[PDB]
């Protein structure tokens, strides 16, 4: 049975190791990557190409592993991007900023690199795509991990009076956070602390410097009561827990970010029943027939919450993108791609906006989803495998 | 070979050859 | 590469034959079906069960084929329904009406059965689910086929002045129709003729008796100019070109129908650029910012066209269903099903409405798509394989 | 065996066993 509809298929996950990765597999992978890279240069360099092939082979045998040239890493992070079946923004693949923190060693050094990142990328609202590569997995017992699903994310508490406050999606991580000594500010929009694990050590908590988390206060351009819902969201979508695989190497810590596509905050974060779940309150406050589904009131509401989100980001000068423009963009990417290298790994179930499905062009496009390399994999949640001091 | 991929909106078709490089 | 996003995968098609189907494969399939059937009876009948198993085996060997008991066919049509990965209405699976036309022989006899069907099912607007099984494929050279994609469908012409009028989706079938002697009425909503092929003979055309095609005139409940768009649609969604496979047997002709889910006419038929494509005219006539995609005007328009469609069907007393109710319905079906037999072949890419994606519950449900039996397959278009007199 | 299927809206899970009867 085609399992296309599963969220975290094993095929897409790259789990924990206990010992270096077998040279039998590591070597041919590395040769593959090096060929990819030199092969990418318009105008080749066989001298250099051959030299590198050799150098790497040596190192791998003299050390059972190898290190990438900063140039190769910059090429790895983008290709990995380029090969992300579930991203609509890939038309921007070649435009990434890479922060090489491969020489990091402590958690506080991590906490600093992440801050340099959050700051570089936010740019006072003019968002820039960036990535921060930490030390590559070596023996699997010294892995660098970020226990957060994403850099800036809001906490989710379970109130005394039984009601859940904040983002229910993070109720569990939040407890853990609290278990590790974080002071719960019991809000609806409390930015979660960075929980960092460096060189295999138990995880360490760090509050994100408030000045660094840019936020957008939600207000609709016709409805004055929108603002009364006292809603807001962070401007930076930064995925924090994925693994970068390139030429046999695995970087278990490599936060990356882009800008937002409105429907994420719009439809998913706010409207999902298992998230901020604000669809009824917005329905009611619109006078809609909130008690008859056939009235299509949800379709009606959600579009306004979407206009609010977009309106707010534009008004505040924060970068954002609507799903339509996103889709036409991806469509053009896909064509560049088929022309450029005849193919584009694409996952329709993800590439199609969560609203306005068929009004969007990607809905009518047949796609082939396949995992290439380099690639960004998922990982088992650390607290599930981590061995404590 | 290659997989024939089609766009029902514009009748356009593309031939995917890149999948060959798929990992297992 | 998972090819989940392809429309007509071979896996889902059951093409033409040239000779009976090999007893080696036919027999074990038949035994499988018979066991399924007797196995379905609450309170068994092993006597009968065993007797049938034997009877069928005989027949198959004495004739290289076999015939189903009307009871078995009634069970085949529903199970096939029950096992239609791409249908949201399966909660209604056990409620089908079966018209046994297995003794048909001529095209005019077909044209009559179809009319009995179109009439039984329309019911003056109170739609009833029904199916009409024609003679099963025998040697593959005497197949009964309906060349239409669906019973009632509108024609699509290519105007002199270059412009395409009617439903562009059927421009080709329409030509053929014309090539076979049909008189083009050059309208925007001209019901296409039934093109029937019986017992392997060349296809024959028949106009559907106008009194039989119930139609719904489109009018919005706030916008008076909606009616000025002079739009309408047929009330009966009847798939005409699919193959029913049961216990090794193949019925290449078996039209079936249900009622409509608003978004089909609403979003797909009217809004798809390659269909009636009315999204801009509705946008403009709403004063929306039809020239800025970020204005979300399409999301805005399409929801009104959807309210129009639903409003009209209710006002005219024709059966229809909105996508939300459809989705909650399918969700309940799925659970009955997992409880009833632990599984439900479901194709997410199809089961999710073309609008309001994530606002719908099926969007958040993981599904496994697999082909069971009995099943309704697709077929190669007749005019592509048919051998002419 | 059986495939674990989950509903992210309600956290609910189901165990699909019927796929076994899938045709080739
Ligand atoms: C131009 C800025 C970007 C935009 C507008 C964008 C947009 C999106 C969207 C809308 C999604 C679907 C997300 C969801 O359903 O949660 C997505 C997923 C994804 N994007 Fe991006 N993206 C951007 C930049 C990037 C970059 C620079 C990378 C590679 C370094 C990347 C890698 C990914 C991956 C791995 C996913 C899947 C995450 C998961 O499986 O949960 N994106 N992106
Ligand atoms: C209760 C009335 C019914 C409703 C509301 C309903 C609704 C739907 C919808 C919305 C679709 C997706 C269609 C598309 O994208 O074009 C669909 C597809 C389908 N339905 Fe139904 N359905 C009904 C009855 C039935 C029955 C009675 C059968 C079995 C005899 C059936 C078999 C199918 C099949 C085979 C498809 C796929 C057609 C294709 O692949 O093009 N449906 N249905
Ligand atoms: C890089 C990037 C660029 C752009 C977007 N975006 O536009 O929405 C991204 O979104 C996300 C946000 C969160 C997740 C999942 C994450 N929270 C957790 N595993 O659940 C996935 C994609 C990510
Ligand atoms: C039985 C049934 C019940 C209900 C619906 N419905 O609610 O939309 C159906 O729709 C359709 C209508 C047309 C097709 C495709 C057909 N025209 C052609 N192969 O392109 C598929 C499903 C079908
Ligand atoms: C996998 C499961 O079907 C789930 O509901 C989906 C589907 N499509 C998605 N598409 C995007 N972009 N993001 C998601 O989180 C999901 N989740
Ligand atoms: C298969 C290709 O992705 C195509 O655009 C789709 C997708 N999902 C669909 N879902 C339904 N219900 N009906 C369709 O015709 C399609 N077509």
């Amino acid at each position: 049975s085609c399992l296309g509809s599963i969220m975290n298929p094993k095929s897409l996950t790259r789990g924990p190791r206990d010992k270096p990765t077998p040279l039998e597999e590591l070597l041919p992978h590395a040769i593959e990557f090096i060929n990819q890279y030199y092969g990418s240069f318009k105008e080749a360099k066989i001298e250099e190409h051959l030299a590198r092939l050799e150098a790497v082979t040596k190192e791998i045998e003299t050390t059972g592993t190898y290190q990438l040239t900063l140039d190769e890493l910059i090429f790895a992070t983008k290709m990995a991007w380029r090969n992300a079946p579930r991203c609509i923004g890939r038309i921007q693949w070649s435009n990434l900023q890479v922060f090489d923190a491969r020489n990091c060693s402590t958690a506080q050094e991590m906490f600093q690199h992440i801050c340099r990142h959050i700051l570089y990328a936010t740019n006072n609202g003019n968002i820039r795509s960036a990535i921060t590569v930490f030390p590559q997995r070596s023996d699997g017992k010294h892995d660098f991990r970020l226990w957060n699903s994403q850099l800036i994310r809001y906490a989710g508490y379970q109130m005394p009076d039984g009601t859940i406050r904040g983002d229910a999606a993070t109720l569990e991580f939040t407890q853990l956070c609290i278990d590790l000594g974080w002071k719960p500010r019991y809000g609806r929009f409390d930015v979660l602390p960075l929980v960092l694990q460096a060189d295999g050590q138990d995880p360490e908590v760090f509050e994100i410097p408030p000045d660094l988390v840019l936020e957008v206060t939600m207000e609709h351009p016709k409805y004055e009561w929108f603002q009364e819902l006292g809603l807001k969201w962070y401007a930076l979508p930064a995925v924090a827990n994925m693994l970068l695989e390139v030429g046999g190497l695995e970087f278990p810590a490599c936060p990356f970010n882009g800008w937002y596509m409105g429907t994420e905050i719009g439809v998913r974060d706010f409207c999902d029943t298992q998230r901020y779940n604000i669809l009824e309150e917005v329905g009611r406050r619109m006078g809609l027939e909130t008690h008859t589904l056939a009235s299509l009131w949800k379709d009606r509401a959600v579009t306004e919450i979407n206009v609010a989100v977009l309106h707010s980001f534009q008004k505040q000068n924060v970068t954002i993108m609507d799903h339509h423009t996103a889709s036409e963009s991806f469509m053009k990417h896909m064509q560049n791609e088929y022309r450029a290298r005849g193919g584009c790994p694409a996952d329709w179930i993800w590439l199609v906006p969560p609203v306005s499905g068929s009004i969007t062009p990607v809905f009518h496009q047949e796609m082939l989803n396949y995992v290439l390399s380099p690639f960004y994999y998922y990982q088992i949640e650390p607290w599930k495998t981590h061995i404590w001091q | 070979q290659y997989v024939r991929i089609k766009n029902w909106g514009s009748g356009e078709i593309l031939h995917d050859t890149l999948h060959h490089k798929a990992t297992s």
